[PDB]
RNA sequence: UUGACCUCAAAUCAGGUAGGAGUACCCGCUGAACUUAAGCAUAUCAAUAAGCGGAGGAAAAGAAACCAACCGGGAUUGCCUUAGUAACGGCGAGUGAAGCGGCAAAAGCUCAAAUUUGAAAUCUGGUACCUUCGGUGCCCGAGUUGUAAUUUGGAGAGGG
RNA sequence: GUUCUUUGUAAAGUGCCUUCGAAGAGUCGAGUUGUUUGGGAAUGCAGCUCUAAGUGGGUGGUAAAUUCCAUCUAAAGCUAA
RNA sequence: UUGACAUUGUGAAGAGACAGUUUC
């Protein structure tokens, strides 16, 4: 059961694999499905846009923080700092999530911006009579796209103090690395002079 | 809540109450807040005067 | 769970069709292939926009 | 196909191809990895030197993209400018007007130096360097900008 | 909290104009709150002590707080519970019989 | 408000008070049958945060569920396989206690619906609870808008699919990364994860 | 002497409700051995078959005691990925997830704990009338061992 | 779409100062046993034993003492695609 | 079958240690 020059593989059907198989032949017919399903959702839906108006958010970790995308929902600190009420807002369709925080001036300055850009976008038809026909949008974040804030200029003056970057690199690890040890070394050094 | 705002005057406590637990802080709570309190007997006497059909506390 | 439809790579789909386009033109393969042009103005036979 | 199949070939051959003596019967090896240090060993040892024991320190919870450090080195690292404004800054050597190549924009954690660029100065804003790469980056007039 | 704008290092991360948002009514889900303050402990003088609470006091008057700590910490699931649940009979202890 | 004072008072349990109430009763809940029919709520402190309301239309029924481990019901404890199932003696039971004793009453006001239960009293031989049911036909819940949803077909026998709040722990229904295995449900989550999927252009 | 209260019963009392069927999919319980390891006990088959309870048109899950360690993200489920990877394993045979990312669908919430205390403001039933998925007057009864309003942490409440 | 009635001395949202802010227990947690998990000085589950707190509590995938930081609010509830 | 904890309450006499809360 072993022979020639191969990789070993670990080829994981001894269980009863034949009964959890999962085929896609509705591919196709799911797309359909749900896009009749979509566009009976924007006559139910009436000229609303079909979606919510998400935030600016930076993205987590260290891969993908360099980068940004739609959030889920935009901070009660931008709802109002754009002025309106939460409850209110919700019916305007913006999405709101009450979890994320600002710890960000740029990023709560880019949300308010976008936050105001949809209120001057937007007609909000009145409680009762009139509904000036308004041939609905079929999307929000198409309307108010997302895009990477610039970073820096073209070019730029090359400015070179020496101190090689590298080096840099070097020791801001050790001060990592010897840190609580040199706080050892003041405090067997604080009892005794 | 009457007692811990001091603004109850003379307040009573029936000697039944299966639950006992409902009832017993009260001698307890009266005495902290110098409220004078009685322990009555029966709690459906308590509740013909206030025309329920038992109370446990006046 | 047979395999049933095949993958193609786009741009060699894309060589194909071209391919054979381009033998739109080329009357002996459109004769040869059935399609009785032997007498048609020309190849390719192109037509009014009012058609 | 099964047309261009050999099985086709085999018909009317009685052993099917499997042989008169050895026939071809379930498994004569075990199944799988079986013997692996006993009757499969001649294989598993040349072939995968290496297969058997322990060899490192375990991580528990281990998250890839901790170490997300995709790498460039100065064997391109102009490629990153679009190819337009490129031949505009490589004659044009200068300081006070210097390309910024923003590597982790790009994709890439660190910088390596793989070597030769041009003598053009360049600005490298990157996360992390080599110094080889980071010192040919200095000796042709450019120097580099940590980030996060 | 001040990053250094560099990758590596001690306080590293992206520069970026911090803004120190509102604080959440869900962080001081833990808090005082007089009326419980005072429930506890009018609740402590009609029960009392518990065969378990009495015996720690005992050893606290007479094997010292480690003792105490350390039989506690078997009663108790932790270290930390026994501690402050020590402590907690330090000031019954203090105020009740020794002042 | 004289609720808060019960809540902190039965916290207490092993003072020296609540152990006379716990000795005095746990004689009488087992003095009457296995299920009875609770007057009222021993706990109207507990029973009222579970979604107990004096109202009509809500049940409390008491019921003793005995003690301990599951042994294992083979005969003359004779496995028949490998030994590590062998084991008749020392086997736990995956669900709670608490969940057996809501199954028994509901089982037995099936015309109810299950709301929760609590734990009020135990010894060594029975633990001693207390379920609080909801009427689903009673129309002072039905046209009660908080409590109706328990009057959905969906709701039926709640407790016998782990839907309480025992259920939805001993099913390990829970956020977080303890929870991987049961979090969405167990068989559900580990039917996907052996699931083959095939597209039609295959990836 | 009478009239309550609590608890417990009885009626072919008034009216409702549960059972059984089906069970492809779904929520749980219980639960193997064949088999693989070229023997075999841990392991594997498999948290599978069989047995048992409970549902719906979907079930379940769900508005974090979450994930993260970032410049942070933000209910749930699903697809593509993560990844045959971290890890588990007579570290043998074998096994084996999660976080980020793209995508489909999007949706939010409400109770307990608060004195209405210048007014139980709440509720089932009965009866009569009626504009009958219900409305109204009246009467029994529920209910202060707490039914309304109010508040649910994103908050929120009392004041000025 | 219209149209009738006007629900009101009813209900609702917003700024400021001040005072507060009740938040679920034989539970959480621990020992142990069994079982399960990729979860490894122990992933969940359950059984018996012990059984908390309130500037507390859970988590932070190597047991422990200590000092920090980060993150959420358990032990009650509903909800379409 | 043996032991420990739990079911597990109230006395008395003889001991066990910094007068009596506690343990054989
Ligand atoms: C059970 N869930 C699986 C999920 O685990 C995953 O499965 C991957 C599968 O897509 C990978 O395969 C994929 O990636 C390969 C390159 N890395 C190329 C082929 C491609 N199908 C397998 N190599 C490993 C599985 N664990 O992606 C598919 C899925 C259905 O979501
Ligand atoms: C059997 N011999 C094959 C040889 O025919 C060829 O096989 C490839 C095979 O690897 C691909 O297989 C795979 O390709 C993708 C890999 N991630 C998707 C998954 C799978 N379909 C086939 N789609 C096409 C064959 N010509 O290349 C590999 C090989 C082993 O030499
Ligand atoms: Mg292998
Ligand atoms: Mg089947
Ligand atoms: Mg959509
Ligand atoms: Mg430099
Ligand atoms: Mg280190
Ligand atoms: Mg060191
Ligand atoms: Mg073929
Ligand atoms: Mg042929
Ligand atoms: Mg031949
Ligand atoms: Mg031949
Ligand atoms: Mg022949
Ligand atoms: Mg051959
Ligand atoms: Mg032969
Ligand atoms: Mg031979
Ligand atoms: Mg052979
Ligand atoms: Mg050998
Ligand atoms: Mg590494
Ligand atoms: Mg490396
Ligand atoms: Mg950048
Ligand atoms: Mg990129
Ligand atoms: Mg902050
Ligand atoms: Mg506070
Ligand atoms: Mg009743
Ligand atoms: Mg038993
Ligand atoms: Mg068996
Ligand atoms: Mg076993
Ligand atoms: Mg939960
Ligand atoms: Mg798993
Ligand atoms: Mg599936
Ligand atoms: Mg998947
Ligand atoms: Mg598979
Ligand atoms: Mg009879
Ligand atoms: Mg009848
Ligand atoms: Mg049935
Ligand atoms: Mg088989
Ligand atoms: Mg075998
Ligand atoms: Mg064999
Ligand atoms: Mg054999
Ligand atoms: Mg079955
Ligand atoms: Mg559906
Ligand atoms: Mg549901
Ligand atoms: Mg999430
Ligand atoms: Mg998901
Ligand atoms: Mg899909
Ligand atoms: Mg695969
Ligand atoms: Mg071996
Ligand atoms: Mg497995
Ligand atoms: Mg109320
Ligand atoms: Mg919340
Ligand atoms: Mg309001
Ligand atoms: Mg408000
Ligand atoms: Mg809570
Ligand atoms: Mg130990
Ligand atoms: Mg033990
Ligand atoms: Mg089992
Ligand atoms: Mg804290
Ligand atoms: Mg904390
Ligand atoms: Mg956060
Ligand atoms: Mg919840
Ligand atoms: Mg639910």
């Amino acid at each position: 059961a072993i022979s020639k020059n191969l990789p070993i593989l670990k080829n994981h059907f001894r269980k009863h694999w034949q009964e959890r198989v999962k085929v896609h032949f509705d591919q196709a017919g799911k797309k359909v499905s749900r896009r009749n399903a979509r566009a009976t959702r924007a006559a139910k839906i009436a000229p609303r846009p079909l979606d919510l108006l998400r935030p600016v958010v930076r993205a987590p970790t260290v891969k993908y923080n360099r980068k940004v995308r739609a959030g889920r929902g935009f901070t009660l600190a931008e709802v109002k700092a754009a002025g309106l009420t939460a409850a209110y807002a919700r019916t305007i369709g913006i999405a709101v999530d009450h979890r994320r925080q600002n710890r960000n001036q740029e990023i709560f300055d880019a949300n308010v911006q976008r936050l105001k850009e949809y209120q001057s976008k937007i007609i909000v038809f009145p409680r009762n009579g009139k509904a000036p026909e308004a041939e609905q949008v079929l999307s929000a974040a198409a309307t108010f796209p997302i895009a990477q804030p610039a970073t820096d200029v073209e070019a730029r003056a090359v400015q070179d103090n020496g101190e090689s970057a590298f080096r840099t690199l070097r020791l801001a690890r050790s001060e990592k690395k010897f840190r609580g040890i040199r706080e050892k070394r003041a405090r067997e050094k604080a009892e005794a002079e | 809540a009457l007692i811990e705002n001091k603004k109850a005057k003379l307040v009573l406590i029936a000697n039944d109450v299966d639950p006992i637990e409902l009832v017993v802080f009260l001698p307890a709570l009266c005495k902290k807040m110098g409220v004078p309190y009685a322990i009555v007997k029966g709690k459906a006497r308590l509740g013909t005067l206030v025309n329920q059909k038992t109370s446990a506390v006046a | 769970w047979r395999k049933w439809n095949v993958k193609v790579n786009h741009n060699e789909k894309r060589y194909a069709t071209a391919s054979a386009i381009a033998a739109t033109a080329v009357a002996s393969l459109v004769l040869a292939r059935g399609h009785r042009v032997e007498k048609i103005p020309e190849i390719p036979l192109v037509v009014s926009t009012d058609l | 196909p099964s047309r261009f199949t050999k099985t086709r070939k085999h018909r009317g051959h009685v052993s099917a191809g499997k042989g008169r003596i050895g026939k071809h019967r379930k498994h004569p090896g075990g199944r799988g990895m079986a013997g692996g240090q006993h009757h499969h060993r001649i294989n598993m040892d040349k072939y995968h030197p290496g297969y058997f024991g322990k060899v490192g320190m375990r991580y528990f919870h281990k998250q890839q993209a901790h170490f997300w450090k995709p790498v460039l080195n100065l064997d391109k690292l102009w490629t990153l400018i679009p190819e337009d404004k490129r031949d505009q800054y490589l004659k044009s050597a200068s300081k006070e007007t210097a390309p910024v190549i923003d590597t982790l924009a790009a994709g890439y954690g660190k910088i390596l130096g793989k070597g030769r660029i041009p003598n053009v100065p360049v600005i490298v804003k990157a996360r992390f360097v080599s110094k080889l790469a980071e010192e040919k980056i200095r000796a042709a007039g450019g120097v580099v900008e940590l980030i996060a | 909290t001040v990053k250094t704008g560099i990758a590596i290092g001690l306080n590293k991360g992206k520069k970026v104009t911090s803004m120190t948002p509102a604080p959440k009514i869900s962080y001081k889900k833990g808090a005082a709150s007089n009326r419980t303050k005072f429930v506890r402990s009018l609740v402590r003088e009609i029960a009392g002590l518990s065969p378990y609470e009495r015996r720690l006091i005992d050893l606290i008057r007479n094997s010292g707080e480690k003792r105490a700590r350390k039989v506690a910490k078997k009663r108790l699931g932790s270290f930390t519970r026994a501690k402050a649940k020590v402590e907690e009979m330090n000031n019954i202890i203090a105020a009740s019989r020794r002042h | 408000g004289a609720y808060k004072y019960l809540e902190e008072l039965q916290r207490k349990k092993q003072s020296d008070v609540l152990r006379f109430l716990q000795r005095v009763r746990v004689w009488e809940y087992r003095q009457k049958n296995v299920i009875h029919r609770a007057a009222r709520p021993t706990r109207p402190d507990k029973a009222r945060r579970l979604g107990y309301k004096a109202k009509q239309g809500f049940v409390i029924y008491r019921v003793r569920v005995r003690r301990g481990n599951r042994k294992r019901p083979v005969p003359k404890g004779a496995t028949y396989g490998k030994p590590t199932n062998q084991g008749v003696n020392e086997l736990k039971y995956q669900r709670s206690l608490r969940a057996t004793a809501e199954e028994r009453v509901g089982r037995r006001a099936a015309n109810l619906r299950v709301l929760n239960s609590y734990w009020v009293n135990q010894d060594s031989t029975y633990k001693y609870f207390e379920v609080i049911l909801v009427d689903p036909q009673h129309k002072a819940i039905r046209r009660d808008a908080r409590y109706n949803w328990i009057c959905d077909p969906v709701h039926k026998h709640r407790e016998a699919r782990g839907l309480t709040a025992t259920g939805k722990k001993s099913r390990g229904i829970n956020k977080g990364h303890k929870f991987n295995n049961t979090k969405a449900g167990r068989r559900k989550t580990w039917k996907r994860q052996n699931t083959l999927s095939l597209w039609r252009y295959r990836k």
